[PDB]
């Protein structure tokens, strides 16, 4: 189950 | 032993040549099990290990939708960092992320992590506590403040401590025949003649799983660690690994040297001589 | 930060002529990601090469495996051609089957 949210820089 | 679930993410800009290359690769322990690539004919999240056939079409649809969202997020990130570092649009740049959790033999969490890098250098990283971030430079500090005031560490901690561990366990259950197996090394030594009365002895170790292994040459008890030439353990294209270690010795006196192979598939370490 | 790839070429099993085997080209410790990797049989590009085991180490350099099934013969020569920005010229590493 891969991460679904990489928050923007 | 302890097991791990790792996701390696990479986003690469290529100005003129279109929109950035985006890839996600997932590993359970040392075995690759899922992949996504934006350059594919039609990009989907797909299995790289047989035991993932046990997930239904709803699993693959959700993963694909996640990936599609992440790609857009890293496109924005790439563009954002151009501003932060004051770089031109013409150059190619790389963002890498590693995310994962590790559990013990009993399935309980040991540690979780996430690290970002820009052009091969540390950018921002989650700490051991899973509550705070650490920023490598001033561009990452801006990001640090965004993520603190949005509570990003709270949502990530929930994923790592909850979701990551729960799915890892399921993967360990579903892929037990593959992931919890132990292929023992087959070892042998090769002889290689050299100039000025010297000889290179190379110890090979083939077809072993898992990847963790120790190769060592000895002479009358002492380990020749500093005098060894080595390669990093490497996949052999079938889910097994290999390694070799070599040392230079004088002609005629080859039998005094011995190679020792330590692996969990070896109840007793191997000892080869020639 | 610009690192040259190490290129290692090796078969799955100790090579024996006329026995199915797997040839591997493991390309490691390189940055940036842009890289062209070709597996060659007698100078000709091998058609169906699987790319796998993409990852990176603690210093963020890239690792990637190219591999294909094959059967050795006494005459045939296998090699791995790699192009990367750190190199002046494309590097060709041949398979040493006696290593």
């Amino acid at each position: 189950f891969a991460p679904g949210n990489y928050p923007a820089f | 032993g302890p097991h791990s679930l790792r996701y390696f993410v990479t986003a690469v800009s290529r100005p003129g040549l279109g929109e950035p290359r985006y890839m996600e690769v997932g590993y359970v322990d040392d075995t690759e099990f899922v992949r996504f690539d934006s350059d594919a004919e039609n990009p989907r999240y797909e299995p790289r290990a047989r035991w993932m056939e046990q997930e239904g079409p709803e699993y693959w649809e959700r993963e694909t939708q996640k990936a599609k969202g992440n790609e857009q997020s890293f496109r924005v990130d790439l563009r954002t960092l151009l501003g932060y570092y004051n770089q031109s649009k013409g150059g190619s740049h790389t963002i890498q992320v590693i995310s994962g959790c590790e559990v013990g033999s009993d399935g309980r969490l040991l540690r979780g992590y996430q690290q970002y890098a820009y052009d091969g250098c540390d950018y921002i990283a989650l700490n051991e506590d899973l509550k705070t971030w650490t920023a490598a430079d001033m561009a990452a500090l801006i990001t640090k403040h965004k993520w603190e005031q949005a509570g990003e560490a709270e949502r990530l901690r929930a994923y790592l401590e909850g979701t990551c561990v729960e799915w890892l366990r399921r993967y360990l259950k579903n892929g037990n025949a593959t992931l919890l197996r132990t292929d023992s090394p087959k070892a042998h030594v090769t002889h290689h003649s050299r100039p000025e009365d010297k000889v290179t002895l190379r110890c090979w170790a083939l077809g072993f799983y898992p990847a963790d292994i120790t190769l060592t040459w000895q002479l009358n008890g002492e380990e020749l660690i500093q005098d060894m030439e080595l390669v990093e353990t490497r996949p052999a294209g079938d889910g097994t690994f290999q390694k070799w270690a070599s040392v230079v010795v004088p002609l005629g006196k080859e039998q005094y040297y011995t190679c020792h192979v330590y692996h969990q598939g070896l109840p007793e370490p191997l000892t080869l001589r020639w | 930060i610009q690192k040259t790839p190490q290129i290692q070429v090796y078969s799955r099993h100790p090579p024996e002529n006329g026995k199915p085997n797997i040839l591997n080209c493991y390309v490691t410790q390189f940055h940036p990601p842009h890289i062209e990797i070709q597996m060659l049989k007698n100078g000709k590009k091998i058609p169906k090469v699987e790319m796998s085991d993409m990852s990176f180490s603690k210093d963020w350099s890239f690792y990637i495996l190219a591999h294909t099934e094959f059967t050795p013969t006494e005459t045939d020569t296998y090699a791995c051609r790699v192009k990367h920005d750190s190199m002046a010229e494309p590097k060709t590493v041949y398979w040493d089957r006696d290593m």
